Formats: structure tokens, C-alpha cells, sequence
């Protein structure tokens, strides 16, 4: 999975968030054509009669999470993350640290995550204080003894009022963002 | 560099050598979806274990111009011949994550060029060839691998092993390190073959029979004639404001969008900036809201054109507020259960409830 942006000057804006699902897909690398393939198949669930059960043709389930939040009819930023079922969560966090605590933009992704799917799955990234995590399993929660880079968001903030454009790539991965003038 | 400031167009990437690449396209007075396309080639040589043309997407656009919004779903699909339990053992019971993950079963149509094709025209001011070939450049003369790669190689050893990959990511007994140089020189006869004959070489073609071949060498039941089925379409977004924002996200089949935008509708009425951002009291409001919210995901998340989804109810002012009485700060939910979005949605499930195990990617 990954997921990148891109903003031009005819005020086109793109999320797009892309996967083979795990890394290298199945693995299975095309014979004499390189191609990596997906097991996005596998997103499915494996136990039948649910609404994600496998059928031909069908799609499997995802998690990508590609958004566009607009101010006024009029886009102004841009949010993907990849990490599996982890995604909606690290959208939803950093949309929160964005607007909710009107942090920086780049300040809202390197704010630490956490994500839990049930009462059994915690996961957390580096920067939640211990005594903070302590207390929160007293509590009864079950953040493990040590901590996983959750997500890579990318986005592109779009500044009206100084009309440019910010991006910024998530520090999980080696990420990059580069402007364009002229 | 990690942040950056731009007038004309800009771009973030999860690899600097795909950036970089768009913003090339850009300086040259192409659009975002020319870029966009650029990019996941670059990404498909750069990032190879991530995205693909032997994968899906979702690729949101907002046009021009037009100013709708909308979603090139490249999502793979499933083979006439997959059936709903081939993922359980002769017991009945499901194979191991590490096992499924590999078969050949396992493998859905890869959607994703056609998607590309799609976007372009729709969109695209460039191509049919120009957006392919710096990508065709970093396959056929190589590239440094970052550390994310190398990593990945590594931690897939045994994956990789067992496959034709192990020959260029294996190359002698090990894996590339940081700064070894990875080609891809039968990636690169594809993607020169992508750009002559276009999409139908991979759908249509001797890629899309080879694809069949080592599916069904893997034990998977892809044929062609799947291959030339398959569809890409174009989703509306699911909407909803928040902290007066409109927000667009992705639909089912995508679990993403709805329950994304019900975290916040669930959070939002607590105010959470109240607290500080690495406050117990942040995280366990955090952590109880998609508790419920990952619950529903599980019971009524799937692909709409075979399951019917409560969109409406999912995100219902009513229901939000039913959902809300769950999350406190004297105590954890310990009962933690679907809540029941069909009270608030005309219909009823075409499905059950099946309780489901663990999905290895994870470590
Ligand atoms: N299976 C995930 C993407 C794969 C991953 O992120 O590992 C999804 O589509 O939601
Ligand atoms: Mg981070």
C-alpha cells in the first residue's frame, strides 16, 4: 500500500492511495516479466456468509482511505494513508490534529498514533509518554510493551489566503514533497 | 526533503525518485493526473512491494473546471472460479495467514493499469508513452534501494524465496542492502510493451495469459478470459462536514471512507482539544471510539454491487448519538459490538455476522 498526492495550477487536486496489499503482494513475482502480484484477494474474510465474503467478481474489501476535505465548496487538503485496516485511523488522526487542535500540518502527521481494531489488537507509535501508557492499561487497555510506526500520510494543504500550496511527506517511510513554481 | 512550499503545483510521494518524477510533469505543463499516473509507475519500480500493476487503487480526483469530485476505483476483483470458502482448509478450518497470503487463490485481477487508462482521457493532457518511459529508465538501468526496501526485501526473505523474485531481490544467497542497485529488466519489457500496445497486452494479451499461468502454478484459478472481463468504474465520493469542513472520502467497498468520517462524528461532540494531544484521556477516547467504530467495519463493510451497506445509518445524527453513550472517560467498554445502523436505514442485512480471526499484516 501506498498513498500520494499532487496539486496543480488548474486546481486539480489528487489522493490516491494504491496497494498489492502486504508487502511484495503473495510475493509471486510474474515469471519473465517482473511483475509483482497482490493477494488482494485476502482482504476478504476467511470464514463465509458475511457481507465481505468471497464471491466471483467481487471486490475485495479495502481500507485506503483517500480524501479531499474542502472549506466552502472549495478543496483545501489532501489525506491518505496506507497500513492495512491502521489507515482509517491514521486519517482520522491526523484530520483530528489538523482542524481539531489546528496544529501545524506537518506537526498533525508526526503526532503520535495509536490504533485498536478490537479488545485483543493495540498498536502504538513512539512519543506516547509511559506513564500515560501505563495508566491507560490500569484502565484496561493493552498497548504492548513497545511501540510500531503506524501509517504514512502524505498531504497537500491548499493555501488560498497566500495562494501556494504546502506538502509534506509522513517521516514512517522516506517520503518527499516538492513544490512546483513557473 | 520532507516539507515544501510550491505556487504552480506540488507533490508528495512516498519515494523521493517518484516525486521528483511528477513534478517533472508539472514543470512541463502537464496536470495532477498526468503526474498522478507518472508517479505510480515510479512508484511500481521504486516502491515495488507497496503499489502495482499487479495490484488496485483508489485515485480521487477533483476536476478542474468541472468541480465534481470523483474516484477511479482500480480495485482487484475476483475470479469466476474463486469460491467463498477456499481460503478454509479440508477441515474447515481457515488456512494460515501466512499460507493464504501467497496461493494463488489469493490473487484478484489487478486493476490498476486500466484504471490509469481511464483517468487519462478522462483527464489526462499527456502520454500515451511519455509518462511510462522514466520509470522504463529506473526498471532497465536500476536504482539505489532506500531503507524501507531493503527492509522490506529482508523481512521477506522466505516470501521471496519461493518465487521467481528470489533471482533479481535474492540475487546471490541474500538480500539487497541499503544502496545496492535493483533492475528490473523483465519489469521494464513490460512496461515498454504497456506503452506500445497500450492496456491490452495486460488484458487482452500475453501478460494477462502469463498472469493465468502462474496463478494456477500457485493454485489459483485465473484464466484469461477473467483478465478480459475486468472493469474499472467511477465512484462518487461518500461526503460529510465536520468542524464546518465538507469532507470527500472513499465508499464501500472501501471501509475507509464511512468509518473514517464516523470516528470524527463520533469524537467530535467531546471536544477532544480540551485535552492535551498525549493525555489518557485523549487516547482512551480515541481508542473507545474505534473500538465501535472498527466493529461495525466487520459486520457490514463489502462491495455494494453484492451487499447492501447502511451508509446513511452508519453516519445517522441519531445513531452517532446512541453510539456516543459507549464512550466515556469513567471506564472502558468491555462489550464491544456492532450497533444496529439499520433502526436509521430503510432494509435489512443480506448477510450475516461472521466472527472472524488475524490478518499477519501486522509484523
Ligand atoms: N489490504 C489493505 C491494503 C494493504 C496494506 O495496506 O497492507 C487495504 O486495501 O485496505
Ligand atoms: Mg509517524
Amino acid at each position: 500500500t501506498t498513498h500520494f498526492t499532487v496539486t496543480d495550477q488548474w486546481g486539480n487536486v489528487v489522493s490516491y492511495t494504491t496497494t498489492i496489499e502486504q508487502l511484495f503482494g503473495t510475493g509471486i513475482l510474474v515469471p519473465g516479466y517482473g511483475l509483482f502480484l497482490n493477494n488482494e484477494l485476502t482482504d476478504f474474510d476467511a470464514i463465509p456468509g458475511g457481507a465481505n465474503e468471497v464471491q466471483p467478481n467481487k471486490r475485495p474489501l479495502s481500507s485506503m482511505t483517500p480524501t479531499i476535505v474542502f472549506k466552502d465548496e472549495k478543496p483545501v487538503l489532501t489525506v491518505g494513508s496506507p497500513g492495512g485496516t491502521t489507515i482509517i485511523a491514521s486519517v482520522f488522526q491526523t484530520i483530528l490534529n489538523y482542524f481539531e487542535y489546528g496544529m501545524s500540518l506537518q506537526d498533525a502527521i508526526e503526532e503520535p498514533r495509536i490504533y485498536t481494531n478490537s479488545l485483543t489488537s493495540y498498536r502504538y507509535e513512539s512519543g506516547m509518554p509511559e506513564d500515560v501508557r501505563r495508566k491507560l492499561n490500569d484502565f484496561g487497555h493493552k498497548f504492548g510493551s513497545n511501540p510500531v510506526d503506524i501509517g504514512n500520510v502524505q498531504s497537500i494543504f491548499i493555501d488560498r489566503e497566500n495562494k501556494t500550496f504546502m506538502g509534506v511527506a509522513d517521516s514512517s517511510r522516506n517520503g518527499t514533497a516538492v513544490g512546483v513554481n513557473i | 526533503d520532507k516539507v515544501a512550499v510550491g505556487k504552480d503545483g506540488m507533490v508528495a510521494t512516498a519515494h523521493p525518485l517518484a516525486s521528483k518524477i511528477g513534478a517533472e510533469v508539472l514543470k512541463k505543463g502537464g496536470n495532477a493526473i498526468d503526474a498522478a499516473i507518472a508517479i505510480q509507475y515510479a512508484l511500481n519500480v521504486t516502491e515495488p512491494m507497496m503499489s502495482g500493476i499487479g495490484g488496485g487503487g483508489f485515485m480521487m480526483v477533483y476536476d478542474g473546471e468541472t468541480k465534481e469530485t470523483s474516484i477511479i476505483n482500480s480495485r482487484e476483483r475476483a475470479p469466476e472460479g474463486a469460491k467463498p470458502d477456499m481460503f478454509l482448509d479440508e477441515d474447515g478450518k481457515v488456512i494460515p495467514f501466512s499460507e493464504r497470503s501467497r496461493h494463488g487463490n489469493a490473487v484478484g485481477v489487478p486493476g490498476t493499469l486500466k484504471g490509469l487508462e481511464a483517468a487519462h482521457k478522462k483527464w489526462g493532457t499527456k502520454k500515451m508513452e511519455d509518462l511510462i518511459s522514466p520509470s522504463i529508465k529506473l526498471t532497465e538501468e536500476g536504482f539505489p534501494i532506500d531503507s524501507v526496501l531493503a527492509d522490506a526485501i529482508k523481512d521477506h526473505q522466505d516470501k521471496l524465496s519461493k518465487t521467481a523474485a528470489k533471482d533479481i531481490f535474492l540475487p546471490d544467497g541474500e538480500p539487497l542492502k541499503e544502496g545496492d542497485i535493483l533492475v528490473q529488466k523483465d519489469m521494464a519489457k513490460t512496461f515498454k510493451l504497456i506503452r506500445k500496445e497500450g492496456s491490452k497486452a495486460f488484458y487482452d494479451g500475453e501478460i494477462g495469459r502469463a498472469i493465468a499461468d502462474v496463478v494456477q502454478d500457485f493454485g489459483g484459478s485465473m484464466t484469461p478470459d477473467d483478465l478480459s472481463r475486468y472493469e474499472v468504474t467511477t465512484d462518487k465520493p461518500i461526503w460529510g462536514e465536520y468542524h464546518g469542513y465538507d469532507i470527500a472520502s472513499m465508499p464501500p467497498p472501501s471501509s475507509g471512507g464511512v468509518f473514517m468520517l464516523q470516528m470524527l462524528k463520533l469524537i467530535d461532540d467531546f471536544h477532544l482539544s480540551q485535552y492535551d494531544p498525549k493525555s489518557f484521556e485523549k487516547y482512551h477516547l480515541l481508542a473507545e471510539t474505534m473500538h465501535l467504530s472498527y466493529a461495525d467495519r466487520a459486520a457490514y463493510a463489502g462491495d455494494p454491487e453484492f451487499v447492501d451497506v447502511p451508509l446513511r445509518g452508519l453516519l445517522d445524527p441519531d445513531y452517532i448519538k446512541e453510539r456516543q453513550k459507549l464512550i466515556s472517560l469513567d471506564s472502558m467498554n468491555r462489550d464491544v459490538k456492532e450497533g444496529d445502523p439499520w433502526k436509521y436505514e430503510e432494509g435489512e442485512p443480506n448477510y450475516e455476522i461472521v466472527p472472524q480471526p488475524e490478518d499477519k499484516t501486522i509484523g
